[PDB]
């Protein structure tokens, strides 16, 4: 299963001030970025315009800069509307994207707040959602042309650029790297760093021989700025008794011989 | 309005006087507008390169920023951190094991 997700965060100040940056990943690995500051939606892989046609990428980033401004201006309309009940500072977030195994989704956040979605053939308020937003998205939906784009884009445009990138991207996305380790401490706390590897899958436990310690605590996965991760994994141990344990790391990229680190 | 988290971490296991990278990574903010920086002995680190920012499926910010050191028994490092979320500057110290 590989997750594409398009990313927009939009900054509202005032009325004379905001900023739209989207990124771009497919699964855990970024493919686009584009900056307020750029007229053009940036590769950040060589295979980022996946099997399109420099035809058919400029034709998608057009409805992508058309899309760019008519959001902005509809939001500054917006706000001189319901103006002074709802007002500058504002920050909207949009995800969306589509899922392979696939199924799309478009999913916009008002506040930090999730508020509306796309589904089917029209925009919806979320249960919770600020009644006030019910006009404008009823006032939305009542644009048949930009719903009919929105389906296309979700429902066909989305999945068959995909399916491009993994087969255009096929060496990056299914790159090996591998982990290093070492551990360390300040009764102990013993911490075992595993750092570079790729894919995010790993197992990482502290052992007496051959038995796991069910003590061990995995930390969260920490991005590396490689395109690899960082994990931790500790133990709390009494003191005197270190002697005999060891951090195994198991990896898809280790070819089925494990570090073994001794303390 | 979300308080920014800040774990900082080196890339390869830290030698003394072996360049390495280190890490500062910063989540769960909102909004998203952030100052960060690293410091080496309580001083702005100069080249600091930070990633694009994006956010998370419960539409929390995060951010890589990183930089090039070497660790020696002679020299501290951190990642201090401005938000609105937070009266003053929060910093959070390299432990020196990360
Ligand atoms: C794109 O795909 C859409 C479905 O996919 C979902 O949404 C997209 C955006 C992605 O996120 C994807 O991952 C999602 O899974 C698809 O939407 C579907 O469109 C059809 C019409 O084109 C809708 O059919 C109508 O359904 C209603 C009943 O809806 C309710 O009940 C059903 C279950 O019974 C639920 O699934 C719904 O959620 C609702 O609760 C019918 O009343 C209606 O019948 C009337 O109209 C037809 C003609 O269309 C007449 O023949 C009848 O006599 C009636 O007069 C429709 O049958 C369907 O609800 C909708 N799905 C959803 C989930 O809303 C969209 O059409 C695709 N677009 C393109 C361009 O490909
Ligand atoms: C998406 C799938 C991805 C496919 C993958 C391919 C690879 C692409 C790489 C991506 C890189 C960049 C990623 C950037 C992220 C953006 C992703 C989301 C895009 C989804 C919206 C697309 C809309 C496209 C249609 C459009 O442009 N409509 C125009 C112009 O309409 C006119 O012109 C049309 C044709 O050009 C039609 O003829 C139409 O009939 C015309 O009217 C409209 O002005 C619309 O309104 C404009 C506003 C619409 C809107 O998002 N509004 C909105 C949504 C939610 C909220 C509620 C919140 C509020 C809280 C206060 C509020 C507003
Ligand atoms: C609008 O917000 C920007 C960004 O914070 C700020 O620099 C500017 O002074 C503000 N303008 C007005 C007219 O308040
Ligand atoms: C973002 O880009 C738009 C369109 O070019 C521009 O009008 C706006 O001033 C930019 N915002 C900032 C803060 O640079
Ligand atoms: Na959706
Ligand atoms: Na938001």
């Amino acid at each position: 299963n590989y997750t594409f997700r398009c990313l927009q965060m939009s900054s509202f100040a005032n009325r004379s001030w905001s900023r739209t940056d989207s990124v771009v990943w497919l699964g855990d690995l970024q493919t686009h970025r584009w900056s307020n500051d750029s007229a053009t939606i940036s590769f950040t892989k060589p295979w980022s315009q996946g099997k399109l046609s420099n035809q058919q990428w400029e034709k998608l980033q057009h409805m992508f800069q058309v899309y760019r401004v008519s959001f902005t201006r509809d939001i500054q309309e917006l706000v001189k509307m319901m103006s002074p009940k709802e007002d500058y500072p504002i920050e909207i977030q949009l995800s969306a994207g589509c899922e392979m195994y696939s199924e799309s989704f478009l999913h916009v956040a008002f506040q930090g707040k999730y508020v509306v979605r796309f589904w089917g053939t029209s925009w919806q308020t979320v249960p919770g959602a600020p009644s006030w937003l019910d006009l404008p998205i009823k006032v939305l939906n009542a644009d048949q042309g930009t719903s009919a784009t929105v389906q296309m884009l979700l429902n066909d445009t989305c999945p068959l650029f995909v399916r491009g990138l993994l087969e255009a991207g096929k060496s990056d996305l299914e790159k090996q790297e591998k982990p290093v380790a070492w551990l360390s401490s300040v009764h102990r706390q013993l911490v075992c760093h595993v750092s570079g590897f790729y894919p995010k899958p790993v197992w990482v436990m502290w052992m007496r021989g051959d038995q796991e310690q069910q003590g061990t605590h995995r930390g969260d996965f920490l991005p590396n700025a490689d395109e690899t991760w960082y994990l931790q994994a500790t133990l709390d141990v009494e003191a005197g008794e270190e002697a005999g344990l060891a951090c195994r790391v198991k990896h898809s990229s280790l070819g089925g011989q494990d570090i073994i680190l001794y303390w | 309005q979300k308080t920014p988290q800040i774990q900082v971490y080196s890339r390869h296991p830290p030698e003394n006087g072996k360049p390495n990278i280190l890490n500062c990574y910063v989540t769960q903010f909102h909004p998203p507008h952030i100052e960060i920086q690293m410091l080496k002995n309580g001083k702005k680190i100069p080249k600091v390169e930070m990633s694009d920012m994006s956010f998370s499926k419960d539409w929390s910010f995060y951010i890589l920023a990183h930089t090039e050191f070497t660790p020696t028994e002679t020299d501290t490092y951190a990642c201090r951190v401005k938000h609105a979320s937070m009266a003053e500057p929060k910093t959070v110290y390299w432990d020196r094991d990360m």
